[PDB]
């Protein structure tokens, strides 16, 4: 089974989807970001996406890209992300790391998987790593018992979607009007792996719309904006999002 | 096909140079470009269309000129200049954009996007798009659009749109990132005309194949004028397109030295350089595994050079393979060394070189001193220095 | 091989009679160096060693032969005629002018001259001269009007990078025709070691013939290329006419071809009726100017009228004498093209073919489109694209509102 | 038959002196003021007056003449104003030739200009940019209307062109220029007995005296324009000094 298997299992048994919240390490600073990720656990986040700020995030929207620019300006390091994963685990949370692949290559693919597992991390979301280049990652993924969350797109060919879902473990990230549920149907037609959907969820009503067909609701840009206004707004927005996934 | 990568785009097998370090959202259009290229690569109608444009439109073949008045400054060696500066648009870049724009219309794409630094590749792309009737959008760093108003108007007169990128460091690196995001959203009707021999498969191979005509011509020309193969072939290396283009025909010649010269800026010891092989390290950047300038965590660091075309933190993966294989050596050339070669080429031969190309000339002078009298060195003069007259005038204090 | 001399002037430099066009309208103080240049040129024009040296420079250094490109996307605006562009814009330095300065600089070396002087309008020929003088180790001095030096700061530095010296002419109207007057005065004082590299097919004998010969390669190449690509001789060969060097260079190979129309297009500025123009043949009259009897813009007393044009290369009050002869003989027709017609063709060639032409060349392109409408579908017109327009981008951008305020 | 300026040099040679030849451009500062100055030259001892036709592109003219002819054309001077000046100089009892570039003459009409100049009392024509090779029309018109033809020779003139130029000249031959001027006069006098005028930037009485040793005529132009810019009293003063310089005894 997968490390996140039990997480989605207790979600389906409660007639709800999983709330998956993203936050970048080191925004506005490293201690403040860890305090915010701990707040996500307290406020009802099932899975945490701890993002590694990268200097050239091509797949990141403007809100997240400007927060990782600020975090890098503040001097965030890759090891700071593993410190946040350790803090989230001690607080009873469940955390995966989302990062571009070059920081992993610089760290060492086997060494990063080892230290990520040793910090309590459960998986790795790789937006710019396709299974065709994941030879080293697949080996370290199995050796250290880590989930590998690959991404699929509305433009994925049937041969590539099946191959990408076959290579995934834990859940499949489906990134993008009705193209999001159609993409989820293509995955569920070839495998029974949970599917996460993140299209810029913004309110409680939007979280329920995705939760009608997706196993996990991925929220990222909205949590960063809430954290900019303040920490109390983050737990308030996360509270509204936690109520939407149960509807 | 002897020096080509595998189906995944990897040079050297277990080393893994190149590949496709892109998101899945872009793999459909990349497989579409790879299938289209491998189909037209062997179509005679495509090769005939390209040859007609290269000859009648771009001015190929370019001449090989022996700069005899440079000899006394190159240790009495014999410097031959591959005159890519005489091409239409003024550089070797016209070779790449003619092949990709022809391919884009073979594919049915109606829109072409391209990155650019100070404007050379953007002007070349707009030139090819106007010629073939393609909607053209150029992405340019906001810092570059502010101080390159005439190159913007140049692309604008050619019928292309120009978008100033204000994200990131607002330069060439960030313009590529923005054309990437554009291509992800518009891959149905848009082709990305990349400007150098890097990026994901098949772009490092495809661009090299379009630049191969430089080396093929230069190898025939040097045997006709000198009676033998050269002792060395040198070129400047930014992303690597003009270097790999002239290097390729000589790869299997045992006596021919291949030296690429990269921008060292104020010096490699100062952190204000662009010497990717001298001071960089392997890593994944812009869709390929190659060398780049990065810090201890893998973050892209800023590059500095008085050249715009060599002001790039990365380098093509086939050059990283040739460096590992020991076939090509890569040496640094500083700003001062390049400008001394710039003015020397002006006073001795009447040729005003692109500041990028002057790095190759400067390295050729140093190499001619090493090899001695009578040594034959072919230098790829990638572009003309009309765009750089104002920069060079300030340097020598001819302005005021 | 030395090409024949069927259309040459007489020994005095006169076209079409011993009192015809051309000749030598110079002071006696200059006749010694002119007879020396004439004798040197007549010896070298038939020297295979000289023609081999020039061919070697034209091929490996200048980039010759230039291609002949059929601008298919212009046909719709040229009455469905077929426009072929002689791509002199692809020469080294970017214009046909390199053909002239290479031969004359080689000739200056053959004569033992160590110093070369030359005029320039907005900088094009001065850069060309300084280029050849750097290549052949000659000392170079460029004369340029004070109005043009202040307005062309980059071309001055371009010439200094090439090792040449620039002198600002602050006398007269301080432009092209006064730089020639200053270079002429320099030659009278330093003829012992100085060669005057004149920039067009005008001036006293032997310069109209010599400059024409160094540019005849354009027409020789084009006449072969047009037969290979079109299968027949063209219906018309056209070119822009300032002093006349690029026009006479492409015209010459087709003179004895009976059915090939020859049309030169001159700059009409704001219009020939507005007095702000440079249409020498259209609004000028015969007279002696800059050493030759030809056409020039002059008032009732014989004074030179200032000329105006949006292009700097066609901004010249006179024209070469061999063109005046070909006009009187009916071989070549000369028609005016305004600033707007040229800029309209400038932008059209940019959007349709990706070729940014010199504004001087845009006059020829504009006239080719008009000629295609007159000649109709299937007509074959060869256009001398005399130069590239990188120097004219700032002017064209202001014209089309691409710079704002 | 003798030239129009022939008897003038004969008389100057009999009085052991050289002819003083003064140049002034028509219309500087204005046309009446220049006519008054040309009249003053006759009153102050100028044997021959050179009436200059201002031309828009005068390459042989120095900076002093060039700025003066520029200002005269800005004032709207015409070619007919030069013929009127020749009339005034003839009326004042003087002798005037016209120095002019050839294009104004071509515009006016060569035979027509020779006729009208001869009617106005003109004696000859100085042609600085007309060599004998292009002078077929001018030779015919000078014989028709009995006008002297003053061509120019230079230090760099070849022996063949110098003899051809002297042979083609009537009246006097203009020698335009350290020791080049006396050597040039020696070359002309070695092949002909025609009078030779020397222009040498003459500016003082002592310079005119040096030239009068070997030349038949002393040609002063730039120094006269400079003096006229000061005023007529200064021009009369300078012309008297120059008239004293040409007289050797
Ligand atoms: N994920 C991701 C990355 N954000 C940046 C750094 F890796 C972004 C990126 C991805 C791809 C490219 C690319 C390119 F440069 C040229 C071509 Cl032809 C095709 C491409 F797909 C460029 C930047
Ligand atoms: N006299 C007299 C005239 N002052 C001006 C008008 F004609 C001056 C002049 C004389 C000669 C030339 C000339 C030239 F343009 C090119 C060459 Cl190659 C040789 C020349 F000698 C130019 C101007």
């Amino acid at each position: 089974a997968s490390r996140l298997g039990p997480v989605f299992d207790s979600c389906r048994a409660n007639n709800r989807a999983a709330l998956i919240g993203y936050l970048p390490t080191g925004y506005p600073d490293v201690p403040a970001s860890v305090a915010a990720m701990t707040a996500l656990v307290e406020s009802g986040c099932d899975i945490i996406e701890v993002g590694v700020p990268y200097s050239d995030p091509g797949m990141d929207g403007p809100t997240i890209a400007r927060a990782t620019e600020a975090a890098l300006r503040g001097g965030v390091r890759v090891r700071d992300t593993l410190a946040a994963v350790e803090a989230i685990s001690i607080a009873g949370g469940r955390a995966v790391v989302m990062t571009y692949w070059n920081p992993v290559l610089r760290y060492g693919v086997d060494a990063f998987a080892r230290d990520l597992a040793a910090a309590g991390g459960l998986g790795l979301i790789t937006p710019d790593l396709i299974p065709d280049e994941a030879q080293q990652w697949l080996a370290a993924s199995e050796e250290h018992r880590l989930d590998r969350i690959f991404l699929v797109a509305p433009s994925s060919t049937p041969e590539r979607l099946a191959a990408t879902v076959e290579a995934s473990r834990g859940f499949v990230y489906a990134a993008s009007s009705q193209a999001a549920p159609e993409l989820v149907g293509r995955v569920k037609a070839v495998s029974d792996i949970p599917v996460g959907v993140g299209l810029g969820v913004r309110s409680r009503a939007q979280a329920a719309q995705i939760a009608q067909y997706a196993d996990g609701v991925i929220v990222g840009s909205a949590l960063v904006t809430a954290l900019t206004e303040g920490l109390p707004r983050l737990r308030a927005l996360t509270g509204e999002l936690a109520a939407g996934v149960r509807l | 096909t002897s020096h080509d990568p595998d189906s995944g785009g990897h040079f050297g097998g277990p080393s893994g140079w190149g590949g496709r370090y892109v998101p899945e959202a872009l793999m459909a259009v990349i497989e579409e470009v790879t299938a289209a290229y491998q189909k037209e690569r062997v179509s005679q109608d495509f090769l005939d269309d390209l040859d007609r444009l290269q000859a009648n439109y771009a001015g190929r073949p370019s001449p090989l000129y022996e700069a005899t008045r440079l000899s006394q400054h190159a240790g009495s060696a014999r410097i031959f200049l591959k005159r890519e500066d005489l091409n239409h648009t003024g550089s070797h870049k016209i070779n790449n954009v003619l092949g990709q724009a022809l391919l884009a219309r073979r594919m049915g794409k109606t829109r072409v996007i391209a990155e650019t630094g100070a404007g050379q590749h953007g002007v070349a792309t707009a030139t090819a798009c106007a010629l073939l009737g393609l909607d053209c959008v150029i992405y340019m760093g906001g810092i570059d659009t502010a101080r390159q108003a005439l190159n913007v108007a140049r692309m604008r007169l050619l019928g292309a749109e120009v978008v100033a990128v204000q994200t990131g460091s607002k330069t060439l690196k960030d313009a590529i990132n923005e054309a990437f995001r554009d291509w992800v959203a518009n891959a149905d009707n848009t082709y990305y005309c990349f400007g150098t021999a890097a990026g994901p498969h098949p772009f490092p191979t495809m661009v090299r194949d379009f630049q191969r005509i430089i080396g093929m011509e230069a190898r025939v020309q040097i045997q006709g004028q000198a009676g033998r193969l050269p002792d060395a072939v040198v070129a400047c290396v930014g992303g690597g397109s003009n270097a790999i283009g002239i290097f390729h025909a000589f790869l299997d010649d045992p006596g021919v030295r291949l030296v690429g010269f990269e921008a060292a800026g104020d010096g490699v010891e100062t952190g204000r350089h662009a010497a990717t092989f001298t001071a960089g390290s392997p890593g994944a950047f812009h869709g390929s595994f190659s060398y780049l300038l990065q810090d201890e965590d893998g973050q892209t660091i800023e590059s500095h050079s008085i050249s715009a075309g060599l002001d790039y933190p990365g380098v093509g993966p086939e050059h990283a393979w040739l460096k590992e294989a020991g076939r090509v050596d890569y040496r640094p050339i500083t700003d001062s060394e390049a400008m001394d070669a710039f003015g020397l080429l002006c006073r001795m031969e009447g040729i005003i070189p692109a500041i990028e190309s002057a790095h190759a000339v400067a390295g050729a002078l140093k190499l001619g001193v090493e090899l001695g009298r009578g040594a034959v060195i072919v230098v790829n003069l990638s572009g003309r220095g009309d765009k750089d007259v104002e920069t060079a005038a300030k340097w020598f204090g001819l302005l005021g």
